[PDB]
RNA sequence: AACUCUUAGCGGUGGAUCACUCGGCUCGUGCGUCGAUGAAGAACGCAGCUAGCUGCGAGAACUAAUGUGAAUUGCAGGACAGAUCAUCGACCUUUCGAACGCACAUUGCGGCCCCGGGUAUCCCGGGGCCACGCCUGUCUGAGGGUCGCC
RNA sequence: UUCUGGGUCGGGGUGUCGUGCGUGGCAGAGCAGCGCUGCGAUCCAUUGAAAGUCAGCCCUCGAUCCAAGUUUUG
RNA sequence: CGUGAGCUGGGUUUAGACCGUCGUGAGACAGGUUAGUUUUACCCUACUGAUGUGAGCCGUUGUUGCAAUAGUAAUCCCGCU
RNA sequence: UAGUGACGCGCAUGAAUGGAUGAACGAGAUUCCCACUGUCCCUACCUGCUAUCUAGCGAAACCACAGCCAAGGGAACGGGCUUGGCAGAAUCAGCGGGGAAAGAAGACCCUGUUGAGCUUGACUCUAGUCUGGCCCUGUGAAGCCUCACUUACCCGGUGAGGCGGGUUCUGGCGUCAAGCGCCCCGCGGGGCGCGACCCGCCCCGGGGACAGCGUCAGGUGGGGAGUUUGACUGG
RNA sequence: GCAGCCAGCUUAGAACUGUCGCGGACCAGGGGAAUCCGACUGUUUAAUUAAAACAAAGCAUCGCGAAGGCCCUCGGCGGGUGUUGACGCGAUGUGAUUUCUGCCCAGUGCUCUGAAUGUCAAAGU
RNA sequence: CGGGCGCAGAUCUUGGUGGUAGUAGCAAAUAUUCAAACGAGAGCUUUGAAGGCCGAAGUGGAGAAGGGUUCCAUGUGAACAGCAGUUGAACAUGGGUGAGCCGGUCCUAAGGGACGGGCCUACGCCGUUCGGAGGGGAGGGCCCCGCUCGACCGAAAGGGAGUCGGGUCCAGAUCCCCGAGCCCGGAGCGGCGGAGACGGGCGGCCCAGUGCGGUGACGCAAACGAACCCGGAGAUGCCGGCGGGUGCCCCGGGAAAGAGUUCUCUUUUCUUUGUGAAGGGCAGGGCGCCCUGGAACGGGUUCGCCCCGAGAGAGGGGCCCGCGCCCUGGAAAGCGCCGCGCUGCGGCGUCCGGUGAGCUCUCGUCGGCCCUUGAAAAUCCGGGGGAGAAGGUGUAAAUCUCGCGCCGGGCCGUACCCAUAUCCGCAGCAGGUCUCCAAGGUGAACAGCCUCUGGCGUGUUGGAACAAGGCAGAGUAAGGGAAGUCGGCAAGUCAGAUCCGUAACUUCGGGAUAAGGAUUGGCUCUAAGGGCU
RNA sequence: UGAACUAUGCCUGGGCAGGGCGAAGCCAGGGGAAACUCUGGUGGAGGCCCGCCGCGGUCCUGACGUGCAAAUCGGUCGUCC
């Protein structure tokens, strides 16, 4: 909605932040350990709550 | 004919979101937001229905930033006492008066 | 009728983010978190249920001035002598 | 011919088996230390390139000190190269939270003191405060409650 | 697959429906203007007209094109 | 007591409800009455039709045919004389 | 065998466990008539979307092994066994005979010393409630009981505003005292008293050692709790 | 007393007219005579039962004057009815109107006595 | 020597893989076609044209809740979007939500919940304006005056001061830009002006003056005033009739500017013809408001009513609302057309009327209905009150003067979707989910059907056939007409409107559109029903 | 731990074409010796009627029934101050 309280657009700004894939030189740090990152949400898939 | 939209958020025909039809000079028939519709003050006699004269109808916090002049009349008992009344509360204040000097 | 044309009428929130555990527990109508009891001064901790009190309890989280005082009692809780200087 | 079935080779599918193990489990030992001086927990934020984890708190991927003695490393770049790491007695440590001016699906609404600025007034910014219960003491009081003095 | 043959059009036959558009009318309840003229459903004539008719109707009478080339078999 | 992935649910035989009898009652009736979700075949056979089929051979291909076997069918009535 | 109207020793109708009646109303149950129609005689034709074929895409239920029959016997209805009939690749579209087809540890029935919902005149309790004793509970008087006392206790009212004893002639107006007395400041200013009586021990009323509380005791208690409600048996 | 001008939209009547067709599509009640049940409107088993079931107005009974009736709470003589006061609140039955509603208090239950003979706890004696 | 020591079963557990099976299936809401462009690649993208649909109770345009970046640009075409894809709500990289006057914030509604007290072994519970020594504020200068005083929370649809016009972006907008305002708060001088303030009687003296007008309703730019009290506004339901005003629609200009048609006809058809807030003025509407006066032969008057010696009619006034028109704004801007230039400058126009059982919205007015009476509070205002303050002859105290000037207005939300693909239902699910706006024709209609504005490709795919059997078209069907069937199940008949005609029974209301009839088109006329000078 | 579905209540909001029957009240005109009646018009009441939206969900026991859907779809239908 339109009409957001300070705290939930709060929370919407980082898990915004969050959904961003790994960095292409942390496979080459790890050693291809962490190959993507396994958090990435859509917003029709899986919502918040 | 064209057809317009609310110009808020509220979407519901509550007595806040009243609006009348303005044309602009645009050529656009848009939404004007009314204000509410005032009403002149009563007699404080609590007889005589209709509202009082001389003064606006407005509303409460509108009364704010009117003269003084506009709120009441010239009379004693003006802006809160209609004139037929107070004609009334003099005779009846002078007649009672008189009958208690009868008794003494 | 009972199910799925009833499911599209949710769209009211019956519980929010608690201000004091930060879940979404925290009933509005009632004013009170479904997790943590909150706002009773006393947090709901139950021994019926092991894993609840597993996720929540002591050490699951930063532990921001109790780690400092693990180092600190190693040392016999020092305080205002500075080490030896060069 | 094809198709079907059987057999073996090879190739797939699939993941068993085996070998491995910075993990678990169990036992034993020594300690046995939270918090209004703001805990646990939570939220948010913090990296040159950084999502998570982890570590930190606007001094934010660490400051100082001490020990150590040349690295960190994915890529750079740059070290005032005493690098880095460890220890950790100094310092720092946002918001919510027992959470404490009143509240909170609100970064909402107040009050006091002080300081600086525009100019005591007001406005703006900063600092210190204002919860509840209770203890000792001070101060200011209350009641013909019991008296004294009149 | 050229002695030819096969298509596409056209024509005719057939049947279906029902008298086309346009034009004309000294047909038209009338009405409106100056016998004239305008408006006027319908009506008459042209006009059993018009329309469409093998795509699974019939017959060519003409016109204009077309002739290839998949796979396989003793 | 052929035949509900053939149908139809009228009846019986869930849960609603009414009446009568019975029971203190909850309820019962082998009494009556009313309303009451009839799900799935694309698999294998069988059957119905439709392609194709003797992988070995101077066989390939076409026409006209023969035919085992299988199916099978007609039925009843009236009027005149 | 329906419907309607009658008949009524009515298995087993009946009067607020309401009887009888009844306009209007009814997606209520039922019967008949007209009209109407493919409901039927008796089916046919047309259209769309499918089924079908094709390109792309692409499941599931189900599955001991499987899948031609007749009889036989058999756990008394084979698909396999016996004796016969017999039997030819690989498939398509249909189809609903069979697979005692699938779906579901039969819901009917019985059994279990398995429950639950619910009901009573089941068994055993229980909240509540009634009643008695004790307790807070004292005081005075009269003949255990009655009547009094207020201070316990209880209730009501109020912004705790006048307790005890010594303004009705109108749908005005009423707000910190006029006035008088006394006294103090340097004609301006201030205080006190009367006005507005004194005294008093409880604010004013209504109860009153009774209600009520606490605790035992008896009754009541399917409101509620727990549990039970044999077995054998041609089910 | 009207003349001039302006302004619509309906209604009625008539002629003519086409193939007697014309609410030409669309929109849009089949009707009648009866029985049963419920008066009606309303309500109900979301996902098999929309009904004759529930409710209903009306009718009738019952309880209760507040230290009360009914009911809530582990508890405060706290709370609901109750910002209430019998034309009210609470508990039931029946189910509009019309017409009536008979007989039975033995049984069960409720209730009222106490010239109450029995049974009869704790405590007290 | 010690075991977690040997599996085919347990509708075993976990994981994997088959047959079925290139099978069922990708079949609800009419639709696509041609050409071109980009591209390795096109039924599906884009562009144009064509033909269609949603048809204003939209498949349209905007919100609420909810979602949370889904918004926008660019790139990619692996995976996903059940065919494809040059496309996407996918992926990748960037960008985007700007407020004193929109909302939150303020108020209390139901309610929640502290406080006192009580309860509870306790965590705690009860209770909610009551119940405590519950006031933290004074005026007056160390003194007397304050509870009707119960914290606080609780509405993005209640109450609640004030922002509108034009323009601008790839996405923002009543927030940005420009222009025109407004509200509130703030000012020992609150900065000026005006008001208070106009003069009298004696010859310098002395005395006034907290405005003024109208018979009145009431009017003047202002026009002292506390405690306390009174009252008003906030703040009142539903329904019906009528009237005023906008918007829309409609009609006439033989009106202007473009455009469509022009085979024939059409002085034709289509489109465009405008002005914000605030302020001033004036129409219009309303008034149990005033003055004069006096009514029966009662009169006035509405669609209905209602009104009148408690005073009509009539005449003359007063007030309120004026969202209508004019003006300032403000034509400079906006639209329409034409012209030049370039790769922004000019010209012209933006006109004049008619109406309505028209539809909405709104402001009014008169009623109807209730054994239903249809909120509170913040806030604001008027009056009563005359305690006080002010100067002694020109001023002072004081000023509600949108007269004017000066300063400030913090915090949070703000993009987008809002549903046949951004929400919920496991999904781009035929389900569910609160509102606003709403045209032309037909017609009684917000019915169905068609069209315009806007939107769209037919709803998770195309192509070719047109068998059976289905589903739907509520397709049609000779003769018979319920013989079908448990049963007229099914759909068939009837249907609108006008004119006639309507029984049994009844609670007199009804039954009733009972039943049963006739009529209905087109065209050309006649007649009647108005207003205005 | 839940009343985001649903049941009831409370508070504050929002919404419901066009027609039909047409009650009180009112007006005027007839009939009558009077009591009073009759006719026309007006008026617009109703848990009134038809019916759109909405809210419901009767029948087809239609579709669907590994569905669009763990209850949906179509027509029909109930109500719609
Ligand atoms: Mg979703
Ligand atoms: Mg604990
Ligand atoms: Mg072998
Ligand atoms: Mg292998
Ligand atoms: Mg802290
Ligand atoms: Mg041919
Ligand atoms: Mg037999
Ligand atoms: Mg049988
Ligand atoms: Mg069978
Ligand atoms: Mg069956
Ligand atoms: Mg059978
Ligand atoms: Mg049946
Ligand atoms: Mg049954
Ligand atoms: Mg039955
Ligand atoms: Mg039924
Ligand atoms: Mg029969
Ligand atoms: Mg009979
Ligand atoms: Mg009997
Ligand atoms: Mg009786
Ligand atoms: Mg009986
Ligand atoms: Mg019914
Ligand atoms: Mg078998
Ligand atoms: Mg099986
Ligand atoms: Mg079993
Ligand atoms: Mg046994
Ligand atoms: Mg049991
Ligand atoms: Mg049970
Ligand atoms: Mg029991
Ligand atoms: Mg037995
Ligand atoms: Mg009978
Ligand atoms: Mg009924
Ligand atoms: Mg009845
Ligand atoms: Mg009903
Ligand atoms: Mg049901
Ligand atoms: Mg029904
Ligand atoms: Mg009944
Ligand atoms: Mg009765
Ligand atoms: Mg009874
Ligand atoms: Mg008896
Ligand atoms: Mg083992
Ligand atoms: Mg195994
Ligand atoms: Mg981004
Ligand atoms: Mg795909
Ligand atoms: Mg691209
Ligand atoms: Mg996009
Ligand atoms: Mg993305
Ligand atoms: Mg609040
Ligand atoms: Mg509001
Ligand atoms: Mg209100
Ligand atoms: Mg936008
Ligand atoms: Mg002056
Ligand atoms: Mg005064
Ligand atoms: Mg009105
Ligand atoms: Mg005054
Ligand atoms: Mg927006
Ligand atoms: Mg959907
Ligand atoms: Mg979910
Ligand atoms: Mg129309
Ligand atoms: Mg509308
Ligand atoms: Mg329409
Ligand atoms: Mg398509
Ligand atoms: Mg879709
Ligand atoms: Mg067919
Ligand atoms: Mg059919
Ligand atoms: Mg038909
Ligand atoms: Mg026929
Ligand atoms: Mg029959
Ligand atoms: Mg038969
Ligand atoms: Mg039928
Ligand atoms: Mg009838
Ligand atoms: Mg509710
Ligand atoms: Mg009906
Ligand atoms: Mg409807
Ligand atoms: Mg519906
Ligand atoms: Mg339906
Ligand atoms: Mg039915
Ligand atoms: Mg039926
Ligand atoms: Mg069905
Ligand atoms: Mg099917
Ligand atoms: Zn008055
Ligand atoms: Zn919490």
């Amino acid at each position: 909605a339109s009409h957001k309280t300070f705290r939930i657009k709060r929370f919407l700004a980082k898990k915004q932040k969050q959904n961003r894939p790994i960095p292409q030189w942390i496979r080459m740090k790890t050693g291809n350990k962490i190959r993507y990152n396994s958090k990435r949400r859509h917003w029709r898939r899986t919502k918040l709550g | 004919v064209q057809r317009l939209t609310y110009r808020r958020r509220l979407s519901y025909n509550t007595a806040s979101n009243k609006t009348r039809l303005s044309r602009t000079p645009g050529n656009r028939i848009v939404y004007l937001y009314t204000k509410k519709t005032g009403k002149s003050p009563k007699s404080a006699c609590g007889i005589c229905p209709g509202r009082l004269r001389g003064i606006r109808a407005v509303r409460p916090q509108v009364l704010m930033r009117l003269s003084k002049t506009k709120k009441h009349v010239s009379r004693a008992y003006g802006g809160s006492m209609c004139a037929k009344c107070v004609r009334d509360r003099i005779k009846r204040a002078f007649l009672i008066e008189e009958q208690k000097i009868v008794v003494k | 009728t009972k199910g799925t044309s009833s499911f599209g009428k949710r769209r009211n929130k019956t519980h929010t983010l608690c201000r004091r555990c930060g879940s979404k527990a925290y009933h509005l109508q009632k004013s009170t978190c479904g997790k943590c009891g909150y706002p009773a001064k006393r947090k709901r901790k139950y021994n019926w249920s092991a894993k609840a009190k597993r996720r929540s309890t002591t050490g699951t989280g930063r532990m921001r001035h109790m780690k400092v005082v693990f180092r600190r009692f190693r040392n016999g809780f020092r305080e205002g002598t500075v080490p030896k200087p060069r």
